[PDB]
RNA sequence: GACGGUGGCCAUGGAAGUCGGUAUCCGCUAAGGAGUGUGUAACAACUCACCUGCCAAAUGGACUAGCCCUGAAAAUGGAUGA
């Protein structure tokens, strides 16, 4: 084929000339690795300061809407562009700004070759009984997974904690697990105000 | 243990299908037979199509060889009451009978 | 089958206990009931859960309760269908405290 | 019409030493040594310094240009196979009729035993170099290593086209042993 | 609509429609066989109460549990809100028939119901509803402005309100 | 017990030579497996009949081994099914009627579903209902409605 | 374990096409019969599984 | 990454994009057909259209027409004359 994705662009032009830079906040937000279904539900405080816009093909056009406002063009000798980066502006204080993504966040599941932190507890229901599920579970602390009058072979309470995190040895043991709520909110890959520049923050400063 | 459905079937398709589930099968599937009433479909068993022409304009294909005469295509002649139908008449001749019906 | 049930004066249910209660059975012995018979209950193959496939006692008292519930249902087509389910709630007439069994 | 051919370069690790002997590869690293043949096609082949292995030749076709691509590639694999060995594991599939594999250690073979009823022996001698072990996976699995890409994966290939029915239906049967984990190497 | 009663022992939901106000069917294990751990509908007339004049026909149910107990709970639909204000005739007897019918003004009861379908979109209730229905069905029309899933009303090529509540 | 649809099969002989042997046997098999229309016809000579469509099949076994030493051969297009009136026309004498000049049959039209078309569609093509046979000496109209199903029950 | 090996089984038996022509099987995104008795017929229809 | 309304209305009383009929809309977004199959009781799960991350300069296609190939099989041993 031959195109922009796999198809030639007619709405991607439109993404520079989208809006004005009027709002003197912005950052860069790695929100496109976890998922769009729950994107949409965390956001309601986060668009009406601006909203998230903005192209990753117009994300190098973006320096012509750095001229207008007072801001640099690069954010501090380098735009921070090496992953699926949106724009996100803000109207919210200079401290605000800090925590504004992270005031309403969430996860998504843990991929195949990454273990992710998991600090809320693990779904129940009723999934039957398997004695092969025990013998997976003695490379891990608790062997124990049927409670209270229903039966399953996962818990109710998370076992996997903070603390067991690695690159890839107890992975395998997730796959094990039937259900994947690794909660580790969204990612900011910058904080900015206009003209400095800041590094990645969940306080006021 | 079980799980159901209730879901119709002709008395004529189905020729030793109870059977064959059954003993393929015993358990995960357990035909219980039991009548209800006939159920009425839209088809018309009729002898012999009539007309192709009407057939061109199409609404579906009745009152010919369908669907609906696999159940009476020649089920009159189980050795039957007569070679196929023996009938005489005096309604014919609508001039000598002096009638407008 | 059904000219066969109202010549014999008695009969006998028999009934699977790893393919549930038959189809076949029931449909005759409904028409059965408007005759005079003595049906007694005889709940079959528990040889093919206990011992042949081999599953625990426990899973077999869980086993027996669905094929007595399926019983209950026939008998109560043209039969009472009461007394059973006294039954199931408290077994037997007498000793009718845990704590006195003791 | 006659289109000139651009030079396909390699950097090679310091881990090992490629010599080029009028047009013909031997590549020494940890696991060992392969030797190679090349001027199939009449190609340039250069060492400049020892850390850089060039193919090229300054005039031809389409079709030398592939050639000169697919040499390179070639001694690539042989340069990443001879520092940090090959592996290609083959699993095998039955436990309706159970099957019974065997490994002559010492000279290097596989004997496949009893698969889809079958009562003979089938011993098939690996090639040049490779080698094989039982290992304990799932009570399964034959791991074959080597350092030859080239030479495994074409014994493996032989293994898998013996240990199937030659006769009546391919899906009757699904059985043999088959390639499961490639494209695998170790550093341990 | 959210649970009314939390489920307790272990979360249990399930997903069966249950239309209608006859049959008797309930939803412990739709994607298994008959029974999930023990015996527990509750009551087999639940369907009746959740859709007693709001369909016959396709009427979506969250069927959960509290262990041994089952409190009438819809998840206040796009179709299920639509057809209540509709005539009885339309409402019953329609089981085996079809419905392509219903053209009157269902601007106000859709308002209400709107928080419920979702909690948070960043769309006004009463504004964003007046696009993402009555322009998206064939069994209500709301005001006859618009267009029954067409682009001819709806997006403002016809109507001039589209963001305003009505 | 015969069926309740009234499951029929053309029992016929095999051999010529046989028939009688064939009429014999279906008695005796009356004796040891109940009931079989061997005398007193509303089809043909002579059909074998059973409490179900299943056991039709079952007693045809029966009528090869033992008895009169009989053999038989088979005609089964299917068990027959039956035909409602639910559409008459509003030509000759009946009152209670629901033709028009459109709706001909109960889906469609008559001329689009095809046959059967005599007269005109524009005063249904169910016509000629009324008639005369003997120069007026036994003239009859008949009127064919849909009766209640409880009531056919 | 046995599911996952027969998926293999399969990737090395029924997934590749073949050529109305030899009937000679290619691999299962093929556009031609890589042939000289076809006369490369590009002309493929897929290996029929045992589902069909 | 591949969503919200949403399980779209129907058939169903299971068919929840995908046995299947007809309409096939709007939100929101970087983008996402009331859905391309695989799969499943139908879902779930996976993938496709659709978009974006990186790598980094060419890519895609429908045709025409040279030579070649396929089409292109037959009878002593054989013919660009060798």
């Amino acid at each position: 084929m031959s195109g922009a994705g796999s198809k030639r662009k007619n709405v991607f032009i439109e993404k520079a000339t989208k809006l004005f830079t009027t709002y003197d906040k912005m950052i860069v937000a790695e929100a496109d690795f976890v998922g769009s279904s729950q994107l949409q539900k965390i956001r309601k405080s986060i668009r009406g300061i601006g909203a998230v816009l903005m192209g990753k093909k117009t994300m190098i056009r973006k320096v012509i809407r750095d001229l207008a406002d007072s801001k640099p063009e690069l954010d501090a000798l380098n735009t921070y562009l090496k992953q699926n980066t949106c724009i996100i502006f803000c109207k919210d204080n200079i401290a605000e700004v800090k925590r504004v993504i992270n005031t309403q966040r969430v996860g998504a599941p843990a991929k195949a070759g990454v273990f992710a932190p998991n600090d809320v507890i693990i779904p129940a229901g009723p999934t039957g009984m398997e004695p092969t599920q025990t013998s997976f579970l003695q490379d891990l602390k608790i062997a124990t997974k049927i409670n209270r009058g229903q039966i399953d072979i996962v818990n109710e309470v998370h076992i996997i904690k903070t603390g067991q995190k690695v690159g890839a040895s107890e992975a395998t043991l997730l796959q094990k697990l039937n259900i994947k709520p690794f909660t580790y909110g969204l990612e900011p890959k910058i904080i900015y105000d206009a003209g400095a520049c800041y590094s990645p923050s969940i306080s006021e400063e | 243990d079980m799980f159901i459905i209730k879901a119709v079937l002709p008395v004529a398709e189905s020729f030793g299908f109870a059977d064959e589930i059954r003993k393929r099968t015993s358990g995960l599937a357990s035909p219980q037979l039991v009548f209800s009433h006939w159920e009425i479909i839209p088809s018309d068993p009729f002898w012999v199509p009539t007309t192709e022409e009407e057939y061109l304009h199409f609404g579906e294909k009745a009152d010919s060889e369908n669907q609906a005469r696999k159940y009476m295509n020649a089920v009159r002649k189980r050795k039957g009451l007569y070679v196929e139908e023996k009938i005489v008449e005096h309604a014919e001749k609508q001039r000598t009978l002096s009638k407008n019906k | 089958v059904s000219t066969a049930v109202r010549i014999c004066d008695g009969c006998i249910i028999v009934v699977d206990a790893v393919e549930g209660v038959c189809p076949q059975t029931q449909a005759v012995l409904r028409q059965a009931w408007l005759e005079n018979i003595r049906p007694v209950l005889v709940i079959n193959k528990i040889d093919r859960l206990i011992v042949e496939l081999k599953f625990t006692p426990q899973e077999a008292y869980s086993h027996l309760k669905n094929i007595l519930e399926q019983i209950n249902a026939l008998t109560g087509t043209l039969f009472t269908s009461k007394v059973l389910e006294e039954r199931a709630e408290r077994e037997t007439e007498s000793q009718v405290n845990p704590n006195s069994e003791q | 019409m006659k289109v000139i051919n651009s030079s396909r370069k390699v950097q090679i690790p310091e881990n090992v030493t490629v010599d080029v002997k009028g047009r013909s590869v031997k590549v020494t690293g940890p696991r060992g040594t392969l030797s190679k043949s090349f001027d199939h096609a009449s190609v340039d082949i250069n060492l400049v310094g020892k850390k850089e292995l060039t193919v090229d030749l300054w005039f031809g076709n389409r079709k030398q240009i592939a050639c000169i691509k697919t040499i390179t590639s070639i001694i690539e694999n042989m340069i990443t196979g001879v520092t940090k060995g090959y592996e290609y594991k083959m699993r095998f599939v039955y436990a309706h009729f159970p099957i019974n594999v065997a490994v002559t250690d010492g000279g290097r073979v596989v004997e496949i035993r009893n698969f889809f009823g079958e009562k003979i022996v089938r011993r098939i001698e690996l090639l040049d170099g490779i080698t094989c072990y039982r290992n304990e996976k799932a009570k399964d699995e034959i791991v074959l290593t080597g350092n030859s890409l080239e030479l495994l994966s074409q014994s493996c290939a032989t293994i898998q086209l013996r240990s199937a029915i030659k006769y009546k239906d391919v899906r009757k049967f699904l059985d043999g042993i088959y390639v499961s984990e490639r494209n695998v190497l170790e550093s341990n | 609509m959210p649970p009314k009663v939390d489920p307790s022992e272990k979360v249990e939901v399930f997903l069966r429609v249950c239309g209608g106000e006859a049959g008797a069917m309930s939803t412990l294990a739709p994607k298994l066989g008959p029974l999930g751990v023990s015996p527990k509908k509750v009551g087999d007339d639940i369907a009746k109460a959740t859709q007693p004049w709001k369909g016959m026909k396709v009427s979506v149910k969250l069927t959960i549990q509290n262990r041994i107990a089952v409190p009438e709970v819809l998840p206040s639909a796009s179709a299920l809100v639509i057809k209540a204000l509709k005539e009885p005739p339309r409402d019953r007897k329609k089981e085996k028939n079809i419905k392509h019918n219903g053209n009157i003004p269902l601007e106000e009861i859709c308002k209400i119901a709107k928080t419920m379908r979702f909690k948070s979109l960043a769309v006004d209730f009463k504004g964003s509803v007046l696009e993402i229905l009555g322009t998206a069905h064939s069994v209500g029309c709301k005001v006859n402005g618009k267009s029954p899933r067409d682009i001819q009303a709806g997006i403002q090529s016809g109507e001039i309100e589209v963001v305003e509540p009505k | 017990f015969e069926a309740t649809p009234i499951v029929r099969v053309a029992v016929e002989p095999k051999h010529p030579s046989e028939m009688p042997q064939l009429v014999k046997g279906m008695k005796l098999l009356n004796q040891a497996d109940p009931c079989v229309q061997i005398l007193i016809q509303e089809t043909g000579e002579h059909v074998l009949v059973t409490a179900g469509e299943v056991h039709l099949q079952r007693c045809l076994d029966d009528l090869k081994e033992r008895f009169a030493k009989i053999h038989i051969s088979v005609s089964e297009p299917i068990i027959p099914f039956r035909e409602t009136i639910t559409k008459p026309p509003k030509v000759d004498m009946v009152n209670e009627e629901i033709g028009k000049q459109q709706k001909v049959a109960v889906i469609h039209q008559m001329k689009e579903d095809q046959s059967k078309i005599p007269e005109g569609i524009q005063v249904d093509s169910d016509g000629l209902i009324t008639i005369t046979t003997p120069n007026k000496l036994a003239t009859l109209s008949v009127r064919a409605m849909p009766l209640p199903e409880e009531v056919t029950q | 374990i046995e599911p996952s090996l027969v998926i293999l089984a399969r990737k090395y038996k029924c997934d590749k096409m073949i050529c109305r022509k030899c009937y000679a099987r290619l691999h299962p995104r093929a556009v031609n019969c890589r042939k000289k008795k076809c006369g490369h017929s590009n002309n493929l229809r897929p290996k029929k599984k045992l589902l069909k």
